[PDB]
């Protein structure tokens, strides 16, 4: 709690990360200012690094399309004929997937049902408050 | 002086904590909301009741949204105080939620026991055994009427009260399973209890009747309620031994988001067992003395904090074949696991696995997709049970790695899953979208 | 492996959960709030402290705000552990608080029983003990200081600290009757007992001292705070006995918005008496020997949890001459009730129904609103006093409908309601906007 | 009748409840948060575990933010159940947090049992026993896993995770103290247990895994966070004479915004021995009977609720000569002061004062900044220790300002003071922005 | 019930103090007749 | 088993003491596949 | 014991019952059951205590 010459050195030579810009400092010994605060270090620095990795969402893109795609193809088609006569059919397929590439959405019941009427809003009711009609307690005095 | 000597005393180190005020303590603002009020009905119950009965119960449309769902039990006592354990819990087997036709979700008088040593509290955990079980000595013949709530997702919070005005064209209904036998109602042990009662049931629906703005939109807007569900599957504990350590690696058949895996080891012989019996206060029938027996429980007592009486030496979970994480003990599972994520203390016995940061809370917090995980696996390494349950000195002199001999009874083993799914609600239809 | 592998199982149905994320768990952001301090400032009390007596004191303008206020007393013990229940709570018999003038409030020794029994739980209701009471099994002639906080709205959260700063003309007093005796401490039963100490007693304020510029808002600026009241009539229970059930309509003379009703049935001779006495251990003087009497209580172990002593059979609250609810049974309004809505346990013979989802927070969640109803009343329906309560089989062994012989000295019933009204604050000058 | 019956009865009044509502409750929307996932990771503990030994582990750089940490421990019983108290908590002596060579904080084995005393409540405090101690009567021999938690600002939130992602160029560590003796497990009273096994250690790291996203923004962005640090002084007391009553005036060497203050006097031969030993149930070794030992504990009964073995009459606070409060009773800052800051229960001889409103919580609400106080000093006036503790009588029956003749064991006093200051991270090193 | 909510309610007693003011003569006893047993029929005596 | 009152009189629940010697399980499933023959030779669609 | 039903639908796929398309009605089983059946709870007239 030194008077800023010394806050600031001090900064330096504890390794304060950055340093005094971003930090609020005493002065002097009393009669307390120190509303003070340094602005931010212009350019604070964005050290180089390789922090971009695929998002989970862009995996998640990706996954969907695998179970897209499994959904419609087989895991994997054999070869054994391929060259053999015009054969390039008859080739077993592998249908068995693992189950990350599966889809898992129920069966869309609630768009398929389609009742012959739309709903309506339920409506329910007690009627009037027949002691309170006619009967005003919002009044200011007068 | 004073307080005024301290408010003066201020200084660069404060202005993080006050400088730039966005904010005082001393001008609450409360929120103004939509008009609504909350009604208790009682439902009509379709079936006999009884033990082993099976009936439902098809919520009626009084109100616009529900709720809590009490269900109410008359049961009285087939013997003395200290012969049953919590048998309203122990009565309704299952319930089943269904709406429109698709199972939604269903619950276990196992999980009903399990959850409650879990995720209740303190005064929050008594009351709910007051309402289950006879706490005050009572003797035989004693009436009580218990109640059990319900713990689905839309009885948790009115957040998720299920919209049953939105629901226009579906059915919801609950089924509820009866047990066979209840312990110390209409049962000891495996004997029947002649003469005993058989239950009175009744159900209570709490309906929130809304004002006609908000009663209005959900009667008219599409909906996405993100929900709980409990996955289950029951199955055999590898049976612990006196000669060795029992192991056994259990493939997880579950599915969706889970926050939390928790499970059990238990003697299917007696409700809420978790944990091996012997002839120290509160751990069998008589135990402690002369008449202890170490082959029936203290069923007033069943569960307990003493880990000795345990039977998981410890566990690990592994994802498509690699670790999730470092094995730990099962006393990591029953205690940490619960301190972390919940902090409630859970018995021996039952073990808690979170993938969630806040499992005990409703907004998702960190999920473990097994829908997107082909293979999951629950390892699970068992104490030798090499210890005399007849013998005080060798039950609570004993080592880390062992256990009772009587521990060999706990042979059943349930697996839980706590997982969100989505309740989609429009045109008058609900249902889940995953599956 | 690791944490890694449950990240990497990530698809659609993770989108409702974590796809467009707009939080995080990881990182806190704290509020910047205002400079204040808080001190605790003795009062200076006007008018003579003993038993029996009426005092007032006028709150010191020595800080800015103020939340919290605790009573301090002395007092001796006349008897052995045991003869003693919440003393000091019982002496406060009661309090009022006035702006100006204008009562705001008022607290009874019954109510704040009653309020602990509801609302505080688990260590908090322990530590109020603690404040009250002597629960270590202190002996005649000991001699403790008691702290009774209050429970005026202002005194549950800085959010509605009264701005004494904002009332430059109004005067805030309370005003506080002390009890004609106090069970243990100067009397036993019916009898005075030789020698016992008048209690001493303090007041005092705890202040919040707050900084230039909140100081200057709260001075100068108009407030409205949304406070609680408490209402309350006591009256005569209609007495059961062991050949009938009696039943009461009681009108309800309560107005406002109201959060919560809650009641209980007594002896208004033995303080926090609200269930029948009986020969089972803790429920009578001597209970479970020989010396056992049915007359008087263990006064130290007053309350229970063991409904089978509790007069209530079932009740309903009607509106306008309409039924609010279908009719419940006494145990719902005890356990069932504050179970859903408050969380902690309500000890047998006092009741709690809320007309709100959550009557133990500050933030209104619904109301009943009794200024537009003109016809309000509790309906209750009594037990049969048929069972001899000093014959254990008698008094454990029984059914639902039935309660001890000893229920019938329950004869007073205290309904309380608390609401939601507005104060308003000046020109330096404030009071409650509605009746 | 029914729900609709409140519903209609509307008017003026329910305005300022209703109108214009801006909310409801039963439409909860979750926030969609960062997707993430939480791995437990054993560390490596660098130097030899035993008793008196000092250790050390840096934590790994497995995951991108760290929070819970728990050091596990074995330990062998020395002697049987009751000799022990909170035996994994007296081992690890003390605990240092360090970052890139800075000191960023440091607990000891009396803190962890004064937090827990003050700030863990109910089940959540008997659940951390169960992880400290042996609580179901283990016998001599046993062996138990033991888990300390760690409760350093970054182990107690998940909003204050350690950025181990942006101190790319810091090593994080932490130093542990294992006590020379643990009582009951390798020492009873002053002598040693021959035999008694060393304890084994593990340290476990909560890693937390982010996305892509939330990792990057915190590998290069600066981070600024309110940490909470634990100032302490031990020194001896101002020990009361059996004739008189001692005072004390302590000069506190604290500094930073101060949460509040927290104290303790104790027999530093007992762990966990806040209070004077007596002839009374639980309070000493053999209490209640004829061999009763008054100068021998009950450990595993160590602590009490019993104010009269407590030895502070009263205190007060000074700032730069100047009073902060009016002088309060012991008992003031044992019970109430608890009461209304934590919400919790304080056992005997614990005493806290607070600056905040919530000192319980991680958000600041009000702090002392002794970094502007050149003159802090607590003022203690202690009980006078005339009570003959072998006989009960004279310990139950006595008065506010006495305590027993084995009060003035307590030689001891702890006092702590929890503050905040600025935990700063940047271009991957980290330190602590204040002295 | 209509709608979910109450309209009307009627109590045994009530049809007791409802007859007894407004059904009467033979009206009466037929009524009396499809609610007791009133041929002085005796015990384990079956009626709809 | 050897006691035809105990064997014939039972309960839905119960069976022979010596039903334990069934202690072989054996499930099988029916499915469907598709055989194809092209110029000559053939082999399934689906492995 | 299971008592197979032979209504209609109960008979073949081709008539399954289109609860579906019968969205606004209801469709009700009502089974009476013997007061008594023979070697199960009477033996001829007599009942079987």
């Amino acid at each position: 709690r030194l008077s800023a010459a010394y806050a600031i050195r001090a900064a330096r030579i504890s390794m304060i990360p950055g340093g005094v810009d971003g930090l609020v400092i005493n002065y002097a010994e009393g009669g307390e200012p120190a509303w003070v605060q340094y602005p931010l270090k212009k350019q604070k620095p964005l050290p180089n690094n390789l922090c971009y990795t695929p998002t989970l969402e862009d995996i998640a893109r990706k996954r969907e399309a695998v179970i897209a795609k499994y959904t419609k193809q087989p895991l994997e088609t054999g070869t054994t004929f391929t060259h053999v006569l015009n054969a390039s059919h008859l080739n077993e397929q592998y249908t068995r997937v693992k189950k990350s590439a599966l889809p898992d959405k129920e069966f869309p019941i609630i768009e398929t049902e389609k009742y012959p009427e739309p709903p309506i809003l339920w409506e329910t009711t007690i009627g009037a408050p027949s002691r309170l009609f006619d009967r005003s307690d919002g009044v200011k005095y007068v | 002086a004073g307080g005024l000597s301290q408010l003066v005393a201020y200084g660069a180190q404060d202005v993080y904590l006050t400088g730039n005020p966005q904010i005082t303590f001393f001008k609450t603002v409360y929120r103004r909301y939509t008009n609504f009020a909350i009604e208790s009905i009682q439902q009509t119950i379709n079936g006999s009741v009884g033990f082993g009965n099976k009936v439902s119960t098809q919520i009626s449309r009084n109100g616009d949204l529900i709720t809590d769902i009490v269900v109410e039990f008359v049961l009285t006592k087939g013997g003395n105080g200290g012969t049953t354990y919590y048998p309203a819990e122990e009565l309704l087997q299952d319930v089943e939620l269904e709406i429109g036709g698709q199972r939604i979700d269903k619950h276990y008088n196992d999980w009903f026991r399990t959850y409650d040593a879990l995720f209740r509290m303190n005064d929050d955990r008594y009351n709910y055994r007051r309402m289950t079980d006879w706490v005050n000595n009572e003797l035989v013949g004693a009436q009580k009427r218990f109640y059990v709530p319900l713990i689905f997702f839309f009885n948790q919070t009115p957040g998720l009260a299920l919209p049953l005005i939105a629901l226009q064209y579906h059915e919801v209904k609950l089924y509820f399973t009866l047990a066979s036998q209840v312990q110390g109602v209409n049962y000891n042990g495996s004997s029947a209890i002649a003469g005993a009662a058989q239950p009175t049931m009744s159900v209570w629906v709490d309906y929130i009747f809304l004002d006609t703005q908000e009663r209005t939109r959900f009667a008219q807007l599409p909906h996405e309620y993100l929900i709980e569900q409990l996955q289950f599957t029951g199955s055999e504990t590898a049976t612990p031994s006196a000669t060795t350590q029992a192991s056994q690696n259990i493939r997880l058949n579950f599915n969706h988001p889970t926050k939390y895996l928790a499970w059990n080891f238990n003697n299917p012989t007696n409700y809420g067992q978790y944990t091996a019996l012997a002839n120290i206060p509160g751990a069998c029938s008589g135990a402690g003395t002369a008449a202890a027996t170490v082959t029936t429980p203290d069923y007033g007592n069943t569960g307990t904090y003493n880990e000795q009486l345990a039977v998981l030496d410890s566990a690990k979970i592994q994802l498509n074949g690699q670790d999730r994480f470092a094995t730990r003990k099962g006393s990591y599972f029953n205690k940490v696991q619960p301190y972390q994520s919940i902090g409630g203390v859970t018995p021996a016995g039952v073990y808690l696995y979170s993938f969630a940061l806040k499992p005990a809370g409703r907004q998702p917090s960190g999920t473990c997709n097994f829908s997107r995980i082909d293979n999951a696996t629950l390892s699970l390494t068992y104490k030798t049970c090499s210890i005399d349950a007849t013998s005080p000195a060798a039950v609570l002199g004993n080592t880390e790695t062992v256990t009772a001999n009587t521990a060999t009874l706990l042979t059943a083993l349930n697996i839980y899953a706590k997982n969100y799914n989505v309740l989609r609600i429009m045109s008058g239809m609900g249902g889940l979208a995953y599956a």
